[PDB]
């Protein structure tokens, strides 16, 4: 046998095959990924009904598969057909496959007509649809997709998508998404002067998605706010918008607004539980700018030039257990910063540039069991700042030039001692390096 | 001893998944960093008569994207070697990950300078001198660039990913 054959699976990886090799007929797994095959048909799987995975990867460029060539694989259940350049689809392609539930077709080529015509008619049980990297500038699913009951992952990131709207995602409606990865996608044409905008309507009609991933789509203020107002109403419980690479001012210019209270109010409706706009280059959080997620469990702003926090920046955030700030440009930390936190669980404020923390900060979150302000500038903290954190189990100090001068570092000293159990990594004193909480004032 | 050569063959392959990455990540920084000077040029064509003054700012936010392009081009790098500044695309990466010599992988990466990539002259206060089609389709054909070297990488990992399963097997 030219492959390898192990149990129930041929593995015919990159054996300068022309066609599908002959195999024992017990064999469910086939990988032909990396040959030279030009062509399928039904004879090429004939002999193999039992397959549920079949890889066929990235063969020489210009893959034909012709019609009925699964016809006959009655429980295939993973088909991976991935980077074969220009792949030729005959639109019954994949007739016979009404068992399938993970189709994958990366890097292929493929156009909008890959999902507007009848490629995928057969696939009744379709579960999973990957078709990243191709060439698919508009989102429009034929009808039968209506009927498509267990239809549940999406995953169209790199297509240079011009717009989404209500009339292109007709047949995505009543569908429960568990994943809609449209990560990458430009939108370019959805702009601020944009016509479409009056009659784009919601794209997400009907539809719900436990996993909205919208990332490195630019979304600028203006578009964000268009966009969350023509989506109003849809249940969405994991936001991704992160590389919202148009969305943040910047450090130091004003080109670009941030978002505002305004930005994300047709967001109020959705039920979001997590939300991630990390990597956005956003420089303030601007007054009440998350109050329109009011069931928001977690947050990071990870990555983003965050330099300003305006008093009510996290207004109305009244269930939210987890705030990431790392990665950012803060310089210090005040009292204000972190009102309307009252059910704060985990506090990220490693890696940005802190040098001081107000007297009270932390007065607000009596319920903060993560606190994390390593790699910062702190060269010591105000007296007794960690006393009412009675839930904390974590702390991280380290990677700080503490100034241990006494009597200076005495109340740090001795808090790390008595709760060293706490203490994550080591803080060390500037100049002599030991550890801060082996230093006794006295 | 075939034994061997299999799992060395496995570990190369890996180690070009991890330059890939390493790669495609600073990528996605570029072709991100390039977008928002496209949305930055567009707001510039945007800008009214009267509301010239506004140019200026756009042109120095810019100025300082096009520098962290050619900060990402300079720095990217995997196993002490530059990935994105062009200095190895000649010769390229060679892996070797068969069984036997011969068998054999080369990639090249091209350089991601703003000066290789051509964005380096954006001047949104000049429209009058270099036109905004000119400059927008600098911009576009950048992003096309970026987005194209990603593409390539895409396929060269999955090759080394299929080039694992195969030794393993
Ligand atoms: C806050 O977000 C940061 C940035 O995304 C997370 O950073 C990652 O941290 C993990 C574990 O420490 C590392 O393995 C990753 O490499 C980090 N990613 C980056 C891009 O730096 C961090 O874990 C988050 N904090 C919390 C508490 O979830
Ligand atoms: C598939 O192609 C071969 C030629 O390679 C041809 O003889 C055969 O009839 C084709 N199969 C079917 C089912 O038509
Ligand atoms: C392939 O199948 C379609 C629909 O099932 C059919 O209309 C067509 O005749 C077939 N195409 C070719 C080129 O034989
Ligand atoms: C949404 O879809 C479900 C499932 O088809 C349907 O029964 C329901 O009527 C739809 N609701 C609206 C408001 O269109």
């Amino acid at each position: 046998s030219e492959c390898s054959v192990i149990g129930y699976n041929a593995i015919c990886i990159n054996r300068g095959l022309h066609q599908v090799p002959e195999l024992p007929a017990h064999v469910n797994y086939v990988d032909l990924s990396l040959n030279s095959i030009a062509e399928l048909n039904e004879t090429s799987f004939s002999r193999l009904q039992d397959l549920q995975f079949l890889k066929v990867e990235q063969q020489t460029p210009g893959l034909v598969i012709r019609n009925n060539t699964f016809r006959g694989l009655s429980s295939l259940i993973i088909l991976k057909l991935d980077y074969n350049q220009f792949l030729q689809l005959e639109t019954g392609a994949f007739n016979g496959l009404a068992n399938l539930e993970v189709l994958t077709l990366t890097q292929c080529n493929l156009d909008g007509a890959v999902l507007s015509g009848n490629f995928f008619k057969p696939l009744t049980s379709l579960e999973m649809l990957v078709l990243r990297d191709n060439n698919i500038k508009k989102i429009q699913p034929a009808s039968f997709f209506l009927n498509m009951r267990r239809f549940h992952v999406l995953d169209l990131t790199f297509n240079k998508v011009k717009s989404i709207c209500e009339e292109d995602l007709l047949n995505f409606q009543g569908k429960h998404f568990t994943l809609l990865r449209l990560s990458s996608i430009t939108l370019q044409d959805m702009n601020e002067y944009w016509l479409g905008w009056e009659k784009c309507g919601n794209p997400f009609k009907n539809t719900s998605i436990t996993t909205l991933d919208l990332s490195g789509n630019g979304f600028k203020e203006s578009m964000a706010k268009r966009f969350f107002d023509a989506i109003a109403g849809t249940k969405i419980q994991s936001l991704i918008l992160s590389n919202s690479y148009n969305m943040g001012s910047s450090f130091g210019h004003t080109n670009f607004k941030d978002p505002d209270n305004f930005t994300f109010k047709g967001l109020e409706a959705s039920g979001v539980k997590t939300c991630d706009l990390s990597k956005s280059k956003i420089f303030a959080l601007l007054k009440s700018v998350f109050s329109h997620f009011t069931d928001l469990e977690q947050l990071t702003l990870a990555q983003n030039e965050i330099n300003k926090i305006d008093d009510n920046a996290f207004w109305g955030l009244t269930h939210l257990l987890k705030l990431n700030l790392s990665q950012n440009f803060l310089g210090s930390i005040d009292s204000r910063m972190f009102e309307n936190l009252d059910k704060l669980e985990v506090l990220d404020l490693s890696y940005n540039h802190i040098r001081a923390l107000g007297d009270q900060s932390f007065l607000g979150l009596p319920n903060l069991k993560e606190l994390a302000l390593d790699t910062n500038q702190l060269k010591s903290v105000p007296d007794g700042i960690f006393d009412r954190l009675t839930s904390l189990q974590k702390i991280w100090l380290h990677t700080n030039p503490w100034d241990c001068s006494c009597p200076r570092i005495d109340y740090l000293s001795r808090w790390l001692n008595k709760n060293s159990q706490k203490e994550q990594g080591s803080a060390k004193c500037s100049g002599s390096g030991k550890p801060v909480r082996s230093i006794i004032c006295p | 001893g075939q034994i061997r050569g299999l799992e060395m063959a496995s570990k190369n392959s890996q180690d070009g998944i991890s330059l890939i990455q390493t790669a495609e990540g600073a990528l996605t920084e570029t072709h991100a960093i390039l977008q928002r000077m496209r949305e930055l040029t567009v707001q510039a064509g945007n800008t009214g008569t009267q509301q010239a003054e506004d140019l200026g700012a756009i042109k120095d936010e810019m100025d300082a994207l096009i520098e962290e392009i050619d900060g990402i081009s300079n720095r990217t790098e995997f196993n002490g070697k530059k990935l994105l500044d062009g200095t190895n695309s000649t010769d390229g990466f060679t892996f070797q990950i068969g069984a036997n010599a011969g068998q054999q992988l080369n990639v090249k990466i091209d350089s991601m300078s703003s000066t290789a990539l051509g964005v380096n002259a954006l001047d949104v206060t000049d429209f009058a001198a270099t036109a905004f089609d000119d400059q927008l389709k600098s911009i576009d054909t950048a992003i096309n660039t970026v987005s194209t070297q990603r593409a390539k990488l895409g396929a060269v990992q999955n090759r080394l990913e299929h080039t694992i399963n195969n030794l393993g097997a």
